[PDB]
């Protein structure tokens, strides 16, 4: 059982800048470690190996120490080409396991922005189908992270909605974010109030958009 | 130059089996050691296997979720590696990634044997579905603007394309005309096996009423074609 | 072409095993 968790799992920064990500490791593995850059269009890339060895090709922008369980990943003067996640990834355990931390999404920093909420309830075109489908809309925020919690009558929902996350604007530099809650036809009609709680870093307090099914 | 071409990939279903295969060149295939990794959308990464040279044993290391359903095999003699994918479940949703590695000798005396593992080179990657669903065409529904979609002066309206299977499905407003303010958000994968996506725009509140919006979809795979008009609604 | 029968390949792989067949002597 070896763990890697990295730390921040994402944090902002602009051109030119320079940032240091974290790998802290649950037991000392020396120095096998490697780091890795993934954007999501094209191929992961190799960017340190052992610790603090650079491979052929990348820039000397990118450097890499620690020797234990904790190390580091330093990238002076952010470059555009570069906005992407990075992961660290041990091969320490006698069992190839290989294991890859959770990653680190590095973004582009820009004002708090709180996300504008919408809530659509479902249609009679999706009811004569004997499904209901409500979707909460978290429209132009920054930065990413966001939660949303359903209830329906005050009763949390669990396991029976989905999110979806646009890339940051090329515009504007925020996100945006859809969730759906599907209920059946007949759990739908025998409930009264559908509500979207939004939490956020721009929001002084949680959030929360509803209707009542009866009047809408 | 080096390159690693993936193929193999596809839609299957739970209980199926795929094979997964990597063309390489620019470097003596036979002398590499070659592993697998896979990514689910949303997720990290997760190494999956690993083959060394033929000379070698071959020596193979499985991932535990992998050990007795997926088999890694290479030939040399066409510098292809493989991936037998057999008794598929629907866990196994994910892109899956070709790797050229290496391994870096420790050079400290009581180290001497030991080397540090990494994936030198990577594939651009090939997704693999796992879903029950046949292809099937989606139902578009509005996302009617209201008082509860609006904010001051600016509205929020959309189309939900609910059901479809398989990707991908185009969205777009009033004939390419609406643009700013569009939002087509990714699709996700349900528990069914299909696929839903929602498509927005922010118009003035004021617009509302006068200006007439549709979204046009369009599923090849299904060679379905919907335009929807969406409406305001009292909410 | 492969002009030597006994041509053969050698990568990292040999190197870790050589300084572990060293270790152990």
């Amino acid at each position: 059982d070896i763990r890697l968790t990295q730390s921040p799992s994402s944090l902002s920064a602009s051109v030119g800048d320079r940032i240091t990500i974290t790998c802290r490791a649950s037991q000392s593995i020396k120095d096998y470690l490697n780091w890795y850059k993934h954007r999501p269009g094209e191929a992961p890339k190799l960017l340190i190996y052992s610790a603090s060895k650079l491979r052929s090709g990348v820039s000397s922008r990118f450097s890499g120490s620690g020797y234990g369980s904790a190390f580091t990943l330093t990238i002076s003067s952010l470059q555009p080409e570069d906005f992407a996640t990075y992961y660290c990834q041990e091969s320490y355990s006698s069992v190839p396991m290989y294991i890859f931390g959770q990653g680190t999404k590095v973004d582009l920093k820009r004002t708090v922005a709180a996300p504008s909420v919408f809530i659509f309830p479902p249609s009679d075109e999706q009811l004569k189908s004997g499904t209901a489908s409500v979707v909460c809309l978290l429209n132009n925020f920054y930065p990413r992270e966001a939660k949303v919690q359903w209830k329906v009558d005050n009763a949390l929902q669990s396991g029976n909605s989905q999110e979806s996350v646009t890339e940051q604007d090329s515009k504007d530099s925020t996100y945006s974010l859809s969730s759906t809650l599907t209920l059946s036809k007949a759990d739908y009609e025998k409930h009264k109030v559908y509500a979207c709680e939004v939490t956020h870093q721009g929001l002084s307090s949680p959030v929360t958009k509803s209707f009542n099914r009866g009047e809408c | 130059q080096v390159q690693l071409v993936q193929s193999g990939g596809g839609l299957v279903k739970p209980g199926g089996s795929l094979t997964l295969s990597c063309v390489t060149s620019g470097f003596t295939f036979s002398n590499t050691w070659m592993s697998w990794v896979r990514q689910t959308p949303g997720k990290g990464l997760e190494w999956v296997a690993r083959i060394s040279r033929v000379g070698d044993g071959p020596i193979i290391d499985y991932a535990a979720p992998v050990k007795g359903r997926f088999i890694i095999s290479r030939d040399d003699s066409r510098n292809t590696l493989f991936l037998h994918m057999n008794n598929l479940k629907t866990e196994d949703t994910a892109v899956y990634y070709c790797t050229a590695d290496e391994g870096a000798p420790i050079l400290r005396f009581f180290e001497w044997g030991y080397y540090n593992y990494y994936m030198d080179v990577w594939g651009k990657g090939t997704t693999v579905i796992v879903s029950s669903a046949s292809t099937k065409g989606p139902s578009v529904f509005p996302l009617a603007p209201s008082s509860k979609s609006t904010s001051g002066g600016t509205a929020a309206l959309g189309c939900l394309v609910k059901d479809y299977f398989p990707e991908p499905v185009t969205v777009s407003w009033n004939s390419g005309a609406l643009t700013s303010g569009v939002h087509t958000f990714p699709a996700v994968l349900q528990s069914s096996g299909l696929y839903s996506l929602s498509s927005v725009v922010t118009v003035p509140s004021s617009s509302l009423g006068t200006q007439t919006y549709i979204c046009n979809v369009n599923h090849k795979p299904s060679n379905t074609k919907v335009d929807k008009r969406v409406e305001p609604k009292s909410c | 072409k492969e002009l030597d029968k006994w041509a053969s390949l050698w990568n990292w792989f040999d190197i870790t095993n050589w300084l572990w067949y060293i270790r152990k002597k």
